[PDB]
């Protein structure tokens, strides 16, 4: 897109952060309208502001907008959980559509660690006679939202039939992410245990299954 | 306010259309402009175009002009303030850059200058094109699983296996269960399938005294699975409880 935003941007909790939104004069800014969006990956957007300053019904007044001759700005005061997010500036007029920007991610810093919550769980019975076997490790809760998971047979690395989510922002503000480990029914039964290893900002957690008593 | 409602989900070959609707109601249809837009993972948020319930008026998108098909039903008047209504886009020549989320809008006459300015959204219809047919998946049990014996709770779910395309969707005991519920995003298999779990933590002494059942749609499969969850654990933390 021939507006551009900055690609990344952040501020502290309860402090502020503004979000610059620019291009040719095809898109800004004499005579070219500015709105803002809040996008969350895999939700429908909000509007924050039109008319480069205006704020949209019922939003807060935490969120401001300003155009000068050069650039469009977003600045969000007093930042909340929520604000960590994706948001998008258009530029339009009345004759033509939104021209969409790149796009910024705004970080909100100062909050408190999350530990993953970290559930595993063997194949089901069900699947045995299907005959497949998989494994799934479900992990929740944490922040920052960023994990590394690796798998064990035993007590040695497995890296066959792994594949791991991108983590996604939960409703509560954390983060989530799930990690599926394919097995044949004879490699679950060939082992003592099974292990699925989440780590988060340096800390491994370890969740353990065995196949004897299912 | 009021409800734009959009059709489900859809899969076409490459070189095929769609014909996408919005059912709108809570507002009066014929004042306000219906916009176009769509998200792929290629070109990112891209508006496609708007069209006028009352007059037929239209603007597309250059990239959409000869491809895109707006259209609209007459309004059905409810009362002063509300009417139903419907709006269409058929899509042509259908790719793979065209998978992705499209959306249906209604414009802020507030913006008086732009009174079409999307501010009322659709849900989405999720289009995949693709030359795979669709498959509907497979569900298994999450058994039981200690979360903590010393406050007597317990992890269950189930795993919606190996379908396509996108979406599916989880509730639990026909949606009276919801709260302790984790629906976790799908992955992308290297088959090209999808995988999902969803996951709710209750008490453990309910594993005993309550039914759990998840409920699994996949409408471009047309199927549905309702499994009972059985309730007998092998975790050993939680074994010793029962």
């Amino acid at each position: 897109s021939v507006l551009t935003q900055s690609a990344s941007v952040s501020g502290s909790l309860g402090q502020s952060v503004t979000i610059s939104c620019t291009g040719p004069n095809s898109v800004c800014c004499s005579h070219k309208s500015i709105s803002w969006y809040q996008w969350p990956p895999g939700r429908a957007p909000t509007l924050i502001i039109y008319e480069d300053n205006e704020r949209a019904p019922g939003i807060s007044p935490r969120f401001s907008g300003y155009k000068s001759y050069w650039s469009a700005y977003l600045t969000i005061s007093d930042l909340r959980p929520e604000d960590e997010t994706t948001y998008y500036c258009c530029s339009y007029t009345h004759n033509s559509g939104c021209v969409f920007g790149t796009g910024t991610k705004v970080s909100v810093l100062g909050q408190s660690k999350a530990n993953p919550s970290v559930t595993l769980f063997p194949p089901s019975s069900e699947e045995l006679q299907a005959n497949k076997a998989t494994l799934v490790c479900l992990i929740s809760d944490f922040y920052p939202g960023a994990v590394t998971v690796a798998w064990k047979a035993d007590s040695s690395p497995v890296k066959a039939g792994v594949e791991t989510t991108t983590p996604s922002k939960q409703s509560n503000n954390k983060y989530a992410a799930s990690s599926y480990l394919s097995l044949t029914p004879e490699q679950w039964k060939s082992h003592r245990s099974y292990s699925c290893q989440v780590t988060h900002e340096g800390s491994t957690v370890e969740k353990t299954v065995a196949p004897t008593e299912c | 306010q009021g409800q734009l409602v959009q059709s489900g989900a859809e899969l076409k070959k490459p070189g095929a259309s769609v014909k996408i609707s919005c059912k709108t109601s809570g507002y009066r249809f014929n004042f306000y402009h219906i916009n176009w837009i769509r998200q792929t993972a290629g070109r990112g948020p891209e508006w496609m175009g708007w069209i006028s319930p009352y007059s037929g008026d239209k603007n597309l998108a250059p990239a959409f002009q000869d491809r895109v098909i707006m259209t609209t039903d007459t309004e059905v008047p409810v009362t002063s303030f509300t009417s139903t209504g419907a709006a269409y886009m058929e899509i042509r020549n259908l790719k793979f850059d065209d998978t992705g989320t499209y959306f249906c809008a209604k414009g802020l006459l507030r913006d008086g200058s732009s009174t079409w300015l999307p501010y009322l959204w659709g849900q989405g219809t999720l289009l995949t094109v693709s030359s795979a047919s669709t498959k509907g998946p497979s569900v298994f049990p999450l058994a039981p699983s200690s979360k903590s014996t010393s406050g007597g709770t317990a992890a269950l779910g189930c795993l919606v296996k190996d379908y396509f395309p996108e979406p599916v969707t989880v509730s639990w005991n026909s949606g009276a269960l919801t709260s302790g519920v984790h629906t976790f995003p799908a992955v992308l298999q290297s088959s090209g399938l999808y995988s999902l779990s969803s996951v709710v933590t209750v008490p453990s002494s309910s594993l005993g005294t309550q039914t759990y059942i998840c409920n699994v749609n996949h409408k471009p499969s047309n199927t549905k699975v309702d499994k009972r969850v059985e309730p007998k654990s092998c975790d050993k933390g939680l074994e010793v409880l029962f």
